[PDB]
């Protein structure tokens, strides 16, 4: 295409997206099996006949976690948060760098995939020492994630070219979002990068005998909280700056959108002790400080809930809906691109409620390391983020390829999105409830079928979710390949503008917007906050290291 | 007034409170 | 006109929502701080670093003889040296009297394990090289199950232990 000669970023964006969907499909194959397991049904014999490289439940859960939560989500973030800003500014990203980032992701993925598929790194997506994976797992995962540093560079480049050409203009909204997102991710990413370079890689390669498990975990969760915000914020970018147009409406506040993202930059990283409430050797005062900061990081999503709800309402009123529920009925429920994120946002209600509980220090002892935790996060990442990505099949893929969506593909997409949403809600009931009955997470409990008799009722929910989500997934695979491998091409789809929303009329802005555009200043603040929240604990742990030997217990 | 948005945040508020006070009760029952 | 008026009302009510949100989060903070001032807070691990050598913990020191794991350390206080390992807990059972303060000191000779005492708020990660210290008073006599809730290898799903609380 002459489209790809003029807009080569379309092709690179496509490659990120398809690679991410492929990872999504492969990791998700394991999901229904895991749901049946939490329903006390063992269907692993069937899976191992289908996929003979699979040696255990836990090798499956490793592939699931890594491919869905690490790989798919990152690739989606790299697609959306480079391409949307590029299109808003109508500027080309550095194409050499953009292709470098794809190849880095691809190669790292392949290198990490090899030990995983060979049963040499069955350590789960958290890879907590002294469980000791093969070196190619850590090296490949390292290169995969480092791909994002090139993404950060690319978008800072775009932003600075744009500000050079437009001095005295405020950063446009989508670009503002993306800049603070990528800067947040830089600060965030440093935990894991330190963990890998100082501890995991030298250890996996033989250069040190042991690793200190407390320091590894502390550095891990420096990255491990904000990585979920990194997963979330691409979907928020769409929800704020595209969905209002697909709803039939407008974004009701540019400044409130900016403010949500700025708070994410300041508060995403200094909170990770909320994953360590049950850990020895971290001070309880620091735990309480991180708890409080975690409740603060809820605020930007509390704000998002209202900004977005009000935009949808406005949309529905525009389309003639009247009363307190008429605005809902009036929205474009026939359009899968509209439906998918809106259903995501509904499940985000119990999902975020679960998070706030988790954040509340002592309350975490009720639910920590129980099935509650996966109940929570499937509502957040496997529902809202995933559904938003699935919605993008129906507007973004045509924009990147010129491949049309038939009426039949549109209807199928409605079915996929509904069944996925319903599946996730049902499973979330099963997991939250089993969780409250003390059923552990990360456990092949169908192999101890009498261990949890009291969870018999929630277990039915898990079976049902298991089969619903298997149907949803098979339909999703069929739909994705139907669209990709389609005959027809209509290049005017690839040439259309993206459906960016307009912002509703009204003043009030400028002063707040200018202060928020001091990005160098807010970046420095975020980093200071990290130094204060982490530096004292880390100074203490590093002066009292206790490395211990590695084990492979699989 | 944005009646629809307020209904959404009412559902969100109720959900948060049911979750939080529910678990708070469980925490003390197990104390 | 339509949009300006809608915009103005949306923003005024949003600010109300945010103040309310904040209030509710702050009340949670107060309710958490209450828990920290009560006996229920005993299950928070000690923040003090207490390092051990996972490779000699079964040969030397207070985890080496599980039949001596339960030590009276005050008039109504017992310290219990627990080993979590692939794939069980020692001693087994842990035997303590009801109504006494129990100080659990738990470590591992291999990998990370959980120590989740069903029916209680005891739920603590166990790190090789580190002692996890938590405190609890069992008010009801009987048998409590210990569940490992941290993936520790292929034996994870069958890693259980037992606490017997004597009347
Ligand atoms: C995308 C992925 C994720 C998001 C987002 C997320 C959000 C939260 N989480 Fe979480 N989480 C924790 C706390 C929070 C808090 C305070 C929030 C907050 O950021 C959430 C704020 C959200 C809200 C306040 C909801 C706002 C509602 C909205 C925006 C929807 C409105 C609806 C509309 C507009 C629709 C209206 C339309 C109509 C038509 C009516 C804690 C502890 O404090 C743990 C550790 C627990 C433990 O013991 O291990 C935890 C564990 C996890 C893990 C497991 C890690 C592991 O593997 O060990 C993952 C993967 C995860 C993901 C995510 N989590 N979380
Ligand atoms: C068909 C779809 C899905 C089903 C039926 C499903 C089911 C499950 C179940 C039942 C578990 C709990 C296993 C255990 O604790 O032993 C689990 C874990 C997990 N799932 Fe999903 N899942 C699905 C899709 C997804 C998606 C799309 C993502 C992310 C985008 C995701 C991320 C995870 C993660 C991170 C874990 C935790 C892995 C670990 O603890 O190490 N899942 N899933
Ligand atoms: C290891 C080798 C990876 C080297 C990969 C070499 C291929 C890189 C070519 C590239 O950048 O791809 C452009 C794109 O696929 C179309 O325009
Ligand atoms: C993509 C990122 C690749 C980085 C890998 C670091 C590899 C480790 C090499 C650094 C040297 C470590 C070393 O020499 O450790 C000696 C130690 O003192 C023993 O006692
Ligand atoms: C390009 C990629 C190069 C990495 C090649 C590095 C290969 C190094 C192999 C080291 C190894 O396997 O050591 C494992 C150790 O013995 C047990 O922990
Ligand atoms: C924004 C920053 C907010 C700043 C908030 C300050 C928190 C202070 C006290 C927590 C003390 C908790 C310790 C009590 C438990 C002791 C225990 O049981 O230790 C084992
Ligand atoms: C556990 C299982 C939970 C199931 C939850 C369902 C939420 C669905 C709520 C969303 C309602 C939207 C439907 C709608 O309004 O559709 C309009 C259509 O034009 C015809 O009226
Ligand atoms: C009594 C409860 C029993 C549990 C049900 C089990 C789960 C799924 C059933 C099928 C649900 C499929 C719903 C599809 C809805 C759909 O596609 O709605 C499009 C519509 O136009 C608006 O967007
Ligand atoms: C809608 C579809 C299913 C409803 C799910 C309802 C769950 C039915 C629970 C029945 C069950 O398995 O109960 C076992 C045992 O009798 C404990 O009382
Ligand atoms: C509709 C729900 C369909 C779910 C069917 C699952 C059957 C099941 O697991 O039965 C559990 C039962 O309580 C003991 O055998
Ligand atoms: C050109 C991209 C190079 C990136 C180097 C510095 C990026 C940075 O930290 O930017 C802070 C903020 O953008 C203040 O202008
Ligand atoms: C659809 C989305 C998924 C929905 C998630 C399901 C969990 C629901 C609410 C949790 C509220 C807590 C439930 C426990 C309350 C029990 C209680 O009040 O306990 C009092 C007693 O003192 C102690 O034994
Ligand atoms: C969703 C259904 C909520 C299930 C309620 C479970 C109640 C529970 O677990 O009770 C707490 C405590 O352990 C009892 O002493
Ligand atoms: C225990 C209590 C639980 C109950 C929870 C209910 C939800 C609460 C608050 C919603 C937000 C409050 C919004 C009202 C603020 C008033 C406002 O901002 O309106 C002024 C404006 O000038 C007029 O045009
Ligand atoms: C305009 C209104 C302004 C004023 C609004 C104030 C908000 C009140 C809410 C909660 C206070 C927390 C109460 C603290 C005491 C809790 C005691 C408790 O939970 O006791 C359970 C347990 O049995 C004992 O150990
Ligand atoms: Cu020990 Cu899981
Ligand atoms: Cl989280
Ligand atoms: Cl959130
Ligand atoms: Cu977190």
């Amino acid at each position: 295409s002459r489209v790809y000669e003029a807009y080569p970023e379309k092709k690179a964006t496509l490659y990120f997206l398809v690679l991410g969907f492929l990872a999504l499909i492969v990791g998700s194959l394991f999901g229904p099996f895991q749901a049946l397991n939490y329903g006390n049904v063992d269907a692993y014999p069937l899976l191992k006949r289908l996929l003979p490289f699979v040696q255990s439940y836990y090798q499956g859960l490793t592939l699931h976690g890594v491919l869905n939560a690490i790989v798919f989500t990152q690739l989606f973030a790299q697609a959306i948060m480079v391409y949307l800003p590029a299109r808003e500014l109508n500027m080309r990203p550095n194409m050499g760098l953009m292709w470098l980032s794809w190849w880095m992701a691809f190669i790292g993925l392949v290198v990490a995939a090899l030990p995983l598929l060979a049963n040499e790194a069955t350590v789960l997506y958290t890879f907590y020492p002294p469980l000791k994976g093969h070196w190619a797992f850590y090296l490949g995962a390292s290169v995969f994630v480092l791909s994002t540093w090139v993404s950060i560079y690319i978008v800072l480049d775009l932003w600075r070219r744009w500000k050079a050409a437009n001095p005295g203009k405020v950063t446009p909204l989508v670009t503002y979002m993306a800049v603070v997102f990528w800067l947040m991710w830089f600060l965030a990413s440093l935990g894991l990068v330190l963990e890998a370079v100082l501890f995991l890689l030298p250890w996996s390669f033989g250069l040190v005998e042991g690793v200190d498990p407390l320091v590894a975990r502390t550095l891990f969760w420096w990255t491990g909280h904000p990585i979920v915000y990194f997963w979330l914020l691409p979907a928020y970018a769409i929800i704020y700056t595209i969905l209002p147009k697909q709803a039939g409406g407008k974004l009701v506040s540019d400044p409130m959108a900016r403010l949500a993202f700025l708070l994410f930059l300041l508060l995403s990283t200094p909170v990770g002790f909320h994953h360590q409430f049950a850990d020895p050797g971290i001070d309880p005062t620091w735990k309480m400080i991180h708890s409080v900061l975690t409740l603060f990081v809820a605020v930007p999503s509390l704000m998002t809930a209202f900004t977005v709800a009000a935009s949808l309402e406005f949309a529905g009123r525009l389309r003639g809906g009247r009363g307190l529920f008429g605005w809902i009925r009036a929205l474009p429920w026939d359009n899968p691109a509209f439906v998918a994120p809106v259903l995501g946002l509904l499940g985000f209600i119990p999902g975020g409620a679960g998070g706030i509980v988790n954040a509340s220090f002592t309350l975490d002892y009720v639910v920590h390391n129980t099935a509650w935790v996966p109940g929570h996060f499937h509502l957040q990442v496997a529902s809202l983020v995933t559904l938003t990505a699935m919605g993008s099949l129906y507007w973004l893929l045509p924009n990147l390829t010129g491949k049309p969506i038939s009426d039949a593909q549109r209807r199928l997409g409605l079915a996929v999105v509904w069944l996925w949403f319903l599946g996730m809600m049902i499973m979330a009931v099963g997991l939250h409830w089993a969780g409250l009955l003390n059923v552990p997470r990360r456990a092949y409990i169908a192999q101890v079928p009498d261990a949890y008799p009291h969870a018999a009722v929630p277990m039915v929910f898990n079976v049902l979710a298991g089969i619903v989500l298997l149907v949803a997934l098979l339909l999703f695979i069929y739909g994705l390949f139907s669209v990709l491998l389609s005959r027809e091409r209509k290049p005017e789809l690839a040439e259309a503008p993206l459906p960016f929303a307009e912002v509703i009329s009204g003043p009030e802005d400028r002063r707040l917007v200018l202060a928020m555009d001091r990005i160098g200043f807010w970046f420095a603040v975020a980093a200071i906050l990290v130094v204060l929240a982490y530096g004292p604990t880390l100074v203490q742990l590093f002066g009292h290291l206790n490395p211990v030997p590695g084990w492979r217990l699989w | 007034k944005p009646k629809g948005a307020l209904a959404v945040i009412l559902v969100l508020t109720l959900t948060i409170l049911v979750f939080w006070l529910g678990v708070y009760a469980v925490f003390f029952a197990r104390g | 006109v339509d949009e300006h008026k809608a915009h103005k009302a949306i923003l005024a009510y949003e600010k109300g929502w945010l103040a309310f949100s904040l209030a509710m989060l702050f009340v949670f903070i107060a309710l958490i701080a209450y828990t920290l001032a009560t006996h229920t807070a005993g299950v928070i691990p000690a923040g003090k670093l207490e390092r051990v050598d996972p490779t000699t913990v079964r040969q030397e020191g207070p985890w080496a003889d599980p039949a001596q794991a339960v030590v009276q350390t005050g008039p109504n206080q017992y310290t219990v040296y627990v080993l979590a390992f692939a794939f069980g807990y020692q001693p087994n059972p842990i035997e303590v009297p009801q109504g006494a303060e129990i100080v659990f000191k738990i470590t591992s000779p291999d990998v990370i394990h959980g120590f989740h005492v069903e029916g209680t708020n005891i739920n603590v990660e166990v790190l090789p090289g580190e002692v996890s210290t938590v405190r609890y008073t069992f008010k009801r006599p009987g048998e409590y199950r210990i569940i490992c809730n941290q993936y520790c290898g292929l034996g994870h799903q069958n890693m259980f232990g037992t606490i017997v609380v004597k009347e």
